[PDB]
């Protein structure tokens, strides 16, 4: 059985269409985004981080996951939109000031006894 | 039709504007958002009682009395009959902080700031009356869950009725100042006008009901403490608008002041709190002299008391409207889930209603007639 | 030169510049035939940057329940030669 | 029972109707107002001259903290940890270990003004009258790092004070 | 019961069964359980498809006509397999009562706004879904109305951490407000006030 | 004839015993669609044929107020309004069939 509700998608495609439409959005309002914030970031690097976002996502299966995903990006977006946010909101994705931990298993051993 | 900011109580106010009207007025809010219903949690009971009085800082002795009432509703005890007399007492001297801070506060943004000052010689006074019983001038923490903390010092009745028979020139003399210029009706006559219907529908309560003409009050429909016991009249309006608001809060003011001198002359012997040691903690020589006094107080004021479990929302009515607590309880000594309803959310979000096709000097006056305290608001 | 009617050449002709364009295509592997999956190694988002750009140049909006068919440059531009109504 | 406080119907007479309008064209209100603000001006000022004046307190009132003891001199503290337990904002720190004689005594006692609610818990909890909010309120500070008070300092507030302490505390402890 | 104990009403107590019958009764294919509190408080469990249907009866019909939504909250129980439980608190003045109607929903399911039938549900909605992630359907504009843009994660879960993720603080290299990984002074000290010997018989559960 | 009822928004009635009589008839109309073994078609007819009864047999207003146990009587034609509203609703919504479906295994067990 194991049937359930649905949200806006039946299936896999409409969740798939729905991405494609709120990635279009995105893409589309990058660059007025970073004129309008006066961004330090060129439009280059802020799509790549849309695209970075949108792929970070990209192993999820379920329907209901993905069309909930793209409702908070579709209220993301608005929050843009309407210069509800700042310019530290827009730049956290970034991290451009915290410190990049290491990977590999040396530098975490000499840091501390962080796993 | 231009979109503006108004940004930083504290409040951010997104607004279009079609010249000089008001088309769409959306309040931001989350920006006094501590998350105290999170943070009592992992308190206990008696812990989490001192966040009542951050929750509403215009008035916190009735925060405490809802709080103490969800609590015994739960535990399945109830206060000594002193106990139930000094809340009321003290509540009605919270009503009058609560209703000069309002009328004042919205006389000022409006222009007037000389009533400010006129009643906050008063309310200076009051805080003394806060103070002189449990030590601190506003964060009292002076009503538990098993009644009051500490009996009334013993000049303070003779002091509440001599501040308490001068009080009605101060009043006096506020509406000589506000109710009959013909600037402030101005201002505020057939402004934020909202129907009966959309005031029910809205979830909308306290003077905002009785404002537009429904004869609803909680201390007379549904009374907690010894209201059944005292009289008093019920102000109503007419037209709905700021005006009406504006001389139903001094009525009620006025009205306060008559339960005030009801519960003055009624006052009763007794006790304090209630004598279940389990529950309320015993007094410092029963705790030093006595072994089982000292096993209750180690147990209370390290553990606590546990609640039995279960669900429970009690109301009251604060002096800003329908003042509720949703209490859930695991059976332990520190609450499952706590949500508080605060008049003040509900008033906020219609507010885009209330000021349609005003323009945009009304919005601070429909504010202002709110009553809008963003502690509670926000949470 | 001033307005002429558009030719399939032209069309074909601005849809190859803008694919050159694109940073993640190579000038000397694409084709008019050429299949954007297999023959380029792109995905989805991809797809719809390329058809975004296209949008751009061309100027008109392109629904999303057709986009999703333009998947080699050959059908793209039978499709703007259908939406523009060009004959030859 | 309920009042009603704007249902007054104005009187439709030639002579109240000349009253209103006489009013709206002499401004007699506006005269009223500007009477009772000019009353207002020649009656004594409720200013206080602080710092020679300062405003009346009670017993009860709760201030900065200070850590008492016995009148041989043995701190009152026994590192019960009860004030720690119901310290509501967790401002209250304690270790303790066996003296060098044997008694219960803490080697760490430390109170974050800045995390203080002055909620007053802490000195009712006190089964020694060990822990007590002080009568003093001009404490404040240029430096973050002066308001994290630890043994020592809240000892020294105790030898500083315990004078109206001590006086306060008889005056109170009646009603306690 | 002397003085200590707080008094019983047995007539509220009868009129709010004998009308808890009587909502069951009109409504069965929603309404799952009914239970009035030894403190005279109604309360009816429902299935989550008949929030819009029974809500609507309860503020339209002429012996319920619970005009008033004093308040409405979600509770987050994790041990459930439907981990959320919504909670309506109506008022009634014509007759001077209150009800409270209960529901269950879980992180994927969606459940339909009641903005039709109360207005003043509209921000408590923002509100549960700002805290909690139960998504309401057909809400006017459901987003966040109490944390910070941007913010991840519902802070009102059981399984969210007190102090939150991350920090906020200002850097002058960058020049603004920045968000760092949270990392405190002093660690809240967890305490295990809870104890053994149980209090309340009453409560006591099969051992299974 | 009164005026300003008192409740903002409420506008006030002339002749309201024909109103009345007009809406409980629409209402029993209504009503009469609904099967005849559900509670709410029997418990809402004996609501509104006493209603009617009691409107029928009383010339007065004032009277008749203070025997409809509702007062004002604009607000008693209001609430007939929306008891119309509901019972079209009722008809469209079926709620006289049997449980959806039983909730989970512990879905109601308090505490935990
Ligand atoms: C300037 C500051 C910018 C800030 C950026 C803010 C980021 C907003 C984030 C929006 C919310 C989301 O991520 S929405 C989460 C997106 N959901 C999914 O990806 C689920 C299914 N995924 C897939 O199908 C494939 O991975 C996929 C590659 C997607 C499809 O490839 P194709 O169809 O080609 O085959
Ligand atoms: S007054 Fe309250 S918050 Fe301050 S140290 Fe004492 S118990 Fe803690
Ligand atoms: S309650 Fe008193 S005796 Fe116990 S640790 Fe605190 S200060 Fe010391």
């Amino acid at each position: 059985g194991t049937s359930v509700k649905p949200i806006f998608s039946r299936d896999m495609n409409e969740a798939k269409r729905r991405v494609r439409e709120l990635y279009r959005a995105w893409y589309r309002e990058v660059p007025n985004t970073v004129h309008l914030f006066q961004l330090d970031i060129s439009v280059k690097q802020g799509r790549d981080k849309v695209r970075e976002m949108f792929m970070k996502n990209a192993h999820v299966t379920d329907p209901r996951v993905v069309d909930l995903l793209v409702i908070k990006g579709k209220m993301e977006l608005e929050e843009t939109i309407n210069v509800w946010k700042q310019r530290t909101h827009i730049m956290r994705f970034f991290h451009e000031t915290e410190a990049p931990r290491p990977t590999d298993f040396l530098s975490k051993f000499y840091v501390g006894h962080d796993p | 039709n231009l979109t503006l900011n108004f940004g930083p109580g504290v409040l951010r106010l997104v607004m279009e504007l079609s010249g000089e009207m008001v088309r769409k007025c959306d309040p931001h809010i989350g920006l006094l958002h501590r998350g105290t219903e999170k943070l009592i949690e992992y308190k206990t009971y008696l812990q989490a009682l001192p966040y009542f009085d951050r929750l509403d800082y215009v008035s916190m002795m009735c925060n405490e009395q809802a709080y103490s009432l969800a609590v015994e509703k739960l535990l399945n005890i109830q206060p000594p009959p002193r106990a139930q007399w000094i809340r009321v007492l003290f509540g009605e001297i919270t009503r009058l902080l609560n209703h000069i801070m309002a009328v004042t506060t919205h006389a000022l943004d409006i222009g007037a700031m000389t009533p400010f000052f006129w009643m906050f010689e008063e309310r200076e006074k009051m805080f003394e009356f806060y103070e002189r019983v449990s030590g601190a001038r506003m964060h009292a923490a002076y009503i538990r869950p098993g009644g009051v903390h500490q009996d009334l010092p013993l000049g303070l009745l003779d002091d509440i009725y001599e501040f308490s028979k001068n009080f009605s020139f101060r009043i006096d003399e506020l509406e000589e100042m506000l109710t009959n210029n013909r600037i402030w009706r101005n201002r505020t006559v057939d402004i934020g006008v909202v129907t009966a219907e959309d005031a029910l529908n809205y979830g909308f309560s306290g003077v905002m009901l009785r404002g537009s003409g429904i004869q609803w009050d909680l201390r007379k429909t549904q009374p907690y403490d010894v209201y059944d016991q005292v009289e008093f009249d019920v102000p109503i309006g007419s037209r709905g608008d700021c005006y009406d608001r504006y001389l139903c809060r001094v009525e009620e003011m006025r009205q306060s002041l008559r339960i005030i001198s009801q519960c003055l002359n009624k006052m009763p012997p007794g006790e304090i709190k209630v004598d279940d040691a389990k529950v309320s903690p015993p007094k410092r020589a029963e705790m030093k002299t006595s072994m089982e006094s000292l096993i209750h107080h180690f147990k209370l004021y390290t553990e606590g008391y546990q609640v039995p479990p279960g669900a429970t929302y009690t109301a009251i009515e604060a002096p800003k409207g329908e003042f509720g607590v949703y209490l859930v309880s695991d059976g332990s000594s520190r609450p499952y889930r706590c949500k508080i309803k605060a008049p003040g959310f509900a008033h906020l979000a219609g507010l885009d209603k209330m000021s349609k096709g005003h323009m945009l000097a009304d919005v601070v006056a429909i504010i202002g007639t709110q009553d809008i305290v963003f502690g509670e608001v926000d949470r | 030169s001033d307005a002429p009617p558009l030719t399939l050449e032209a069309i074909k002709d601005r849809v190859l510049y803008v694919l050159k364009l694109y940073d993640k295509i190579d000038p000397e592997k694409l084709s008019v035939n050429s299949h954007f999956m297999k023959d380029l190694g792109l995905d989805s988002l991809d797809q719809v940057e390329i058809i975004m750009a296209m949008e751009d140049e061309f100027g008109f909006e392109i629904p999303d329940i057709d986009a999703e068919k333009l998947m080699c440059p050959q059908e793209i531009v039978d499709y703007i030669a259908d939406k523009k109504d060009v004959y030859e | 029972t309920y009042k009603f406080v704007n249902m007054r119907e104005p009187s439709m007479d030639m002579k109240s109707v000349t009253d209103r309008a006489a009013q709206t064209l002499l401004w007699t209100e506006l005269v009223r107002g500007l009477g009772m603000t000019l009353s207002y001006l020649f009656r004594e000022p409720a200013t206080i001259n602080y710092p020679f004046e300062k405003g009346p307190l009670s017993p009860r009132f709760r201030g900065e903290h200070a850590l008492r003891r016995y009148p041989s001199g043995e701190e009152r503290c026994i590192a019960c940890k009860l004030c720690e337990a119901v310290c509501p904002a967790q401002a209250i720190t304690i270790e303790a270990e066996p003296r060098a004689d044997g008694s219960r005594r803490t080697t760490r006692y430390d109170i974050d003004m800045t995390k203080c609610i002055y909620c007053g818990f802490c000195q009712e909890a006190c089964p020694v009258d060990a822990i007590v909010e002080g009568p003093n309120f001009e404490f404040s500070t240029e430096t973050h790092e002066e308001l994290l008070y630890n043994k020592e300092k809240l000892l020294n507030n105790g030898d500083k004070w315990e004078a109206e302490i001590a006086a306060n505390i008889q005056a109170d402890y009646l009603y306690r | 019961t002397r003085p200590t104990i707080r008094p019983r009403n047995d007539v509220v107590h009868k009129q709010l069964s004998a009308f808890g019958q009587y909502v069951a009764e009109i409504l069965p294919k929603y309404v799952q359980q009914v239970q009035v509190s030894c403190f005279n408080e109604l309360e009816i469990f429902i299935h989550p498809d008949g929030v819009i249907p029974v809500l609507t009866f309860l503020r339209d019909h002429t012996n319920a006509q619970f005009k008033s939504l004093a308040d409405l909250t979600a509770v987050d129980v994790p041990t459930r397999q439907n981990r959320f439980e919504i909670v309506y608190n109506l008022l009634s003045l014509r007759f001077n009562s209150r009800i409270r109607v209960k529901t269950y929903t879980d992180e994927l399911t969606p459940i339909e706004s009641s903005v039709t039938v109360y207005k003043a549900a509209n921000w408590y909605e923002r509100e549960i879904w700002d805290m909690f992630g139960v998504f309401f359907a057909n809400h006017p504009d459901l987003r966040r109305i109490l944390t910070d843009y941007g913010f991840e994660g519902h802070p009102f879960r059981k399984d969210f951490p007190l102090s939150g993720y991350v920090e906020l603080r200002y850097d002058d290299e960058v020049k603004r407000v920045v968000a760092e990984p949270v990392e405190l002074a002093q660690e809240f000290r967890k305490f295990d006030l809870n104890s053994p010997w149980e209090a309340f018989p009453a409560y006591r559960q099969p051992p299974e | 004839l009164k005026k300003t009822t008192g409740l903002v928004g409420l506008a006030v009635c002339e002749t309201p015993h024909e109103r009345l009589k007009i809406l409980y008839t629409k209402i029993l109309d209504v009503l009469g669609q609904i099967p005849k073994n559900a509670a709410y078609r029997k418990y809402t007819e004996q609501i509104t044929n006493e209603k009617l009864g009691m409107v029928k047999a009383e010339p007065d207003v004032k009277k008749l107020e203070e025997q409809l146990q509702g007062g004002q009587i604009e607000e008693v034609i209001l609430q007939a309004e929306n008891e119309l509203s509901l019972a079209r609703k009722m008809l469209r919504w079926k709620p006289w069939e049997p449980l959806v479906e039983e909730p989970p295994a512990n879905q109601w067990k308090w505490p935990i």
